[PDB]
DNA sequence: TTAGAGAATTGGAGAGTGTGTTTTTTTTTTTTTTT
DNA sequence: ACACACTCTCCAATTCTCTAA
């Protein structure tokens, strides 16, 4: 009762098992005193007691979970770490009851905010996949990794058996495909999430879990297998998966330099040679414009949509894979998952019908059995296609080379055609670059730095951070001076289109020009569009419009349009 | 350290005189020692099997130990303390009881051995201890052990 | 120790490459080109990836086209009888579910052939609805399942060996291989090598071929007399696959010249950048066959010469 | 040494009580509308 | 309400013991 053990007295487990030793009153009181003495006293090398600084922020966020690193608990009072690894279900009860004392020392009457606090363990120093688990692991703490395959809804559950409840949710976890050995199927396990941990993860995420490994009787398993076979589950204890002023100043430094637009385009898709216009269009789509709306009868999207007609083997699928790794959020082939992101299509009636609705709208609506509901698309579409068989025909307009309705070609902001042209010098350049890249990739720090800096003019980590910063912070606008010239150019282009008997230029093209100019302003972190932005946007759209036409019309257009496609 | 439980040794045999086919399993050989070969087609995940059990009474502080299972989950017949008569509300002490690793696998006859006009038969095999997850689907294997008979639990 | 001694002895030989080619499929008369292709597929290239995280395919796909009685199925029969990881499948009697994977989840043929050779016989009889499944798997070396609330992704690092019939049963020398073969252009674009077999009637060949066939029916084992034992050859192939050779400087200079020659011949299936990548794979396999850690330019001359027989 | 009168221990007859029961493929032959 | 599983209770069949002829 009154007397307490020394820490050295705990070195000898005196009962027949760990659990029956931890649960004794004098041992338990000793452990409680020692844990409280650790939590009030552990330090950085700089002093600066971390847990006194964490409890402080627990109340600043009105939170419920205190987080403890295992390495700190192993760095002093090692026996408590050993007992925690062996008997988590007991040790964590004592530790939670100590954590409440420590928090009330900062914030008296915190019990009125939350009645009970949970300790979360981090950095447990050994890991298993779902292969290595065996019966010896039962009731031990484990650390596991995988992909979350399926998730239930959240429900309340009765806490005690006057009443009290807690939140509950189950998650199915599967081995990551990179970990699975060759020629074997992946394994599965199911995880239980309680009060603070529900909806911490989403289906398809790759996730890391710490918790107790636990089992129970199940009648159906016994009945079907015909042997006394128990079922097992994991009870999670913790689950795992911005910028400074220095980054902002660095971004602004590079943006202040001349030619930053060209350098960003050059950094785009380093492994692919040539095809600068495709890289330009992809960069413009990833940065995008600004959305606008006028409740008097009109709305304008900020997203930029691009379509690429590809000869066989002209790098299309590689740049889509590159964009998939570059972009913040994306879908590859579902438009709900592409919300405020980029959507990627590499090959191609109901699918096309869905895309017809998606290009007309920015939000999707559906009804079924009298139910009615709505969803958001709000995304930029990058698509590629094979031109109606083995090879494109340049003598014909674009419609002859595609399996698309006319409004698709109207509503795509940018159209482009890529062809396997014949040139000895280009072939030699391609072949030299290809074998050079092949050698540079061979499995057989300084080597990496040289390789990286030869690969690109911008480090791509900085470029991804820069794209995210620009997308979240920069919102450009037009300047009202040069817009008279834009209107005159629009009228001139329409007059020339009619004069040669071309299909006419339209308001959609003018809108696309303004949107692309906004994107060009965003690329250099400029809140103003400028004359050169309008010039570049005009060149892109005019050249794209010219590429869609028949050959005789193409010659008349380029002869007249020289003062836009090349001059300004 | 606290006390350490006993090691569950396993005896194993090899180089038996002859190998039978799945088609040669017949009820006269039940409980004898044999060897078999075939192609693996399915495998189950590893599960814990209850080997020896230990229970404690709800109505009084009493404990029952080393209860033996065979094919179905089995519990005590009396309260050992004569001051109590309750037979209900036992709980299995997971710390004091002992488990084993268990895996089910499924095999079918070798294609080159099938007789004229016939089709391949199949069989279910049990693996335990340090031999679980050794087998792989689509591989060819040789097994040895004893054939048994399992009830309708 | 004796295995190491025997392996060292055959490794030391000057004429090892020719003997290895000669020891593939002992019962088939002639057709050394296909045998060489089978050996290089069996050894394989070197798998690798770039700094960008994109992967570069390290293995070889082959297709054999021929009019009837050309013994083309014997190559598939030998391969599935020899290679440690392999499966044989007929294009008529199989389903997309049975080829990739099926709900019951249970593995299909391409899963069992992971890190192995998968044999498709009478490919031209397969339904388009299932050819596209093989195309999607071959594009990614990956298989995907999503149905009934169950989702899964699986790896399929499998090399394909296929056999097919020309349309109408006999090949037309007036026409491209695309005209002769009932196969869609994206699938055709993904075979590293195509082999076309033709009867080419000639008394001096017939008189020998008939003798060879009659000897096989007259003596069971005695006729073939291969350069090596099968259990010797498998040990050699296991040993060879441990090498990871590196491309020499002179070979890099030589490759672009040979590729320019192919492009000028092209200026028939149109020659793309993929042919250069395939040629690199073949050169890696050739160097590996010889147990050499450097790609000598002679190996690229060999690879270029072998590749142009498919055109 | 037999036997008969009285006491203690056990068996199971049979009476009573509570309980449970109805009731997304994947593969293969055939008809039908659709390009 | 209709076969079952399980519990409870009373009564007489049985064997054991003591006494006297
Ligand atoms: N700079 C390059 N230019 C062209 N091709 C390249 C280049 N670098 C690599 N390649 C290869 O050439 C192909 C690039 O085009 P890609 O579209 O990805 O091939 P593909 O998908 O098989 N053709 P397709 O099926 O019609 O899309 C790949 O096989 C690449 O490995
Ligand atoms: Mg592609
Ligand atoms: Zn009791």
């Amino acid at each position: 009762l009154r007397e307490e053990l020394t820490l050295e007295s705990l070195s000898n487990v005196k009962a027949n098992s760990y659990s029956e030793w931890i649960t004794q009153p004098n041992v338990s009181r000793t452990i409680a005193r020692e844990l409280k003495s650790f939590l009030l006293e552990y330090t950085d090398e700089t002093g600066r007691s971390v847990y006194g600084a964490r409890i402080r922020t627990l109340g600043e966020m009105n939170s419920e979970s205190l987080e403890v690193n295992y390495r700190h608990l192993a760095e002093s009072k090692a026996i408590l770490a050993l007992f925690l690894a062996k008997c988590p279900e007991e040790m964590l009860k004592i530790f939670d009851l100590v954590a409440m004392e420590a928090t009330e020392l900062h914030y008296p009457d915190y019990a009125r905010i939350h009645s009970e606090i949970h300790v979360r363990i981090s950095d447990f120093p050994t890991i298993y996949s779902l292969r290595e688990l065996r019966e010896s692991n039962l009731s031990s703490l484990v650390r596991v990794t995988g992909v979350v395959t399926r998730r239930t809804g959240v429900f309340p559950q009765l806490k005690y058996v006057k009443t009290v409840y807690r939140n509950y949710q189950r998650v199915t976890l599967q081995e990551a495909p990179g970990t699975v050995p060759p020629g074997r199927l992946p394994r599965h396990r199911e995880v239980i999430l309680l009060a603070d941990l529900v909806d911490v993860s989403k289906p398809g995420e790759e996730v890391e879990v710490t918790g107790i490994y636990k089992n129970n009787y199940d009648g159906n398993l016994n009945a079907k297998n015909g042997f006394p076979v128990f079922a097992t589950i994991i009870e999670a204890n913790s689950i795992k998966r911005s910028w400074t002023e220095e980054e902002e100043r660095e971004f602004r430094k590079i943006s202040r330099d001349r030619g930053i637009i060209d350098k960003i385009i050059s950094s785009m898709a380093p492994s692919i040679y040539g095809h600068r216009d495709i890289k330009t269009a992809v960069a413009c789509s990833l940065f995008g414009g600004v959305p606008k709306n006028v409740n008097g009868k009109h709305s304008i999207r900020g997203d930029i949509n691009v379509l690429l007609l590809g000869d066989p083997g002209t790098a299309k699928s590689q740049i889509l894979k590159y964009v998939e790794k570059t972009a913040h959020r994306a879908v590859f082939a579902a438009l709900v998952l592409a919300d405020k992101g980029v959507c990627l299509i590499d090959e191609f009636d109901q699918d096309r019908t869905s895309i017809h609705e998606a290009m007309e709208q920015q939000s999707i609506s559906i009804s079924k059995a009298g139910i009615v509901t709505t969803l958001q698309a709000r995304c930029s579409i990058i698509a590629a296609a094979n031109p109606n068989g083995g090879r494109y025909n340049s003598t014909l307009p674009l419609a002859q080379n595609v399996s698309l309705t006319e409004p698709i070609l109207s509503r795509f902001d940018i159209l482009c055609v890529v062809r396997d042209l014949v040139d000895e010098e280009a072939d030699e350049r391609l072949a030299t670059f290809v074998v050079d890249s092949h050698v540079r990739s061979h499995p057989e720090l300084q080597r990496q730095r040289k390789k990286e800096e030869e690969i690109s003019p911008i480090p791509q980590e900085l470029l991804m951070k820069y794209i995210h910063y620009a997308r979240t912070k920069i919102y450009p606008k037009l300047h009202q001076m040069d817009m008279d010239k834009v209107s005159r150019v629009y009228a001139d282009l329409r007059r020339e289109s009619i004069s040669t008997g071309s299909f006419p230029i339209t308001v959609r093209h003018l809108e696309s020009i303004l949107r692309i100019a906004e994107s060009f302003a965003k690329m250099r972190l400029s809140e103003f569009v400028s004359s050169y932005d309008l010039d570049r946007a005009i060149k892109v759209v005019v050249d794209s419009f010219v590429d869609a036409q028949k050959v005789s019309v193409r010659r008349q257009l380029r002869r007249s349009f020289a003062i836009y496609t090349l001059g300004h | 350290s606290p006390e350490q439980t006993e090691r569950v040794f396993q005896i194993s045999f090899f180089n038996l005189p002859t190998v039978h086919r799945i088609r040669d399993i017949r009820s006269e050989k039940i409980g004898s020692l044999l060897s078999i070969s075939g192609t693996v087609t399915r495998t189950s995940e590893v599960r814990p099997e209850l080997y020896k059990a230990s229970f404690t009474c709800d109505m009084c502080r009493a404990i029952v130990d080393n209860v033996e299972q065979s094919f179905k989950y089995t519990e005590p017949t009396f309260c050992p303390n004569p001051s109590c008569e309750n037979r209900a509300f036992w709980t299995l002490n997971v710390t004091r009881s002992r488990f084993l690793d268990w895996q089910k696998v499924r095999i079918q006859e070798n294609a080159n051995e099938i007789p004229t006009g016939s089709m391949p038969r199949t069989l279910d095999v049990i693996l335990r201890g340090d031999s679980v997850e050794r087998a792989k689907p689509g591989d060819r294997c040789k097994f040895t052990g004893v054939e048994i008979v399992v009830p309708d639990v | 120790s004796d295995e190491i001694n025997e392996l060292k002895e055959m490794v030391k030989d000057e004429h090892i490459y020719d003997k290895l080619v000669r020891s593939i499929a002992p019962a088939v008369f002639g057709h050394e080109a296909v045998k060489k292709g089978i050996l290089l597929q069996m050894l394989g290239g070197v798998h690798k990836s770039t700094v960008e995280g994109i992967k570069l395919r390290g293995d070889i796909n082959i297709c054999v086209v021929g009019d009837p009685s050309t013994s083309k199925s014997q190559f598939l029969k030998y391969v599935v009888g020899f290679a440690p990881r392999s499966v044989y499948t007929s294009g008529k009697a199989s389903s997309a579910a049975g080829l990739t994977a099926a709900v019951v989840i249970e593995a299909g043929a391409l899963m069992l052939a992971d890190n192995g050779i998968c044999c498709i016989d009478e490919f031209d009889k397969m339904d388009i609805s299932d050819q596209v499944a093989i195309h999607e798997a071959m594009e990614q070396q990956t298989i995907s399942i999503a149905k009934a609330g169950i989702h899964a992704t699986l790896n399929a690092r499998t090399s394909i060996l296929a056999a097919a019939n020309p349309v109408g049963g006999r090949y037309n020398r007036k026409l491209s291989l695309r005209g002769n073969l009932n196969m869609t252009a994206p699938i055709m674009s993904r075979f590293d090598l195509f082999f076309v077999i033709l009867d080419d009637c000639n008394e001096k060949i017939d008189t020998e071929l008939a003798s060879h066939i009659v000897d096989l029916h007259m003596k069971r084992d005695e006729a073939i007399e291969p350069p090596f034992s099968a259990e010797q050859l498998r040990r050699y192939i296991k040993y060879a696959r441990t090498f990871k050779p590196i491309l020499t400087k002179e070979a890099r200079s030589y490759l672009v010249e040979k590729y320019k020659e192919l492009r000028k011949d092209d200026a028939s299936y149109r020659i793309t950048v993929r042919q250069l990548e395939s040629m690199i794979r073949l050169s890696e396999a050739i160097a590996r066959a010889n147990c050499v850690d450097e790609i000598t330019p002679s190996f690229i001359a060999e690879a270029y010469d072998l590749l142009r027989q498919s055109i």
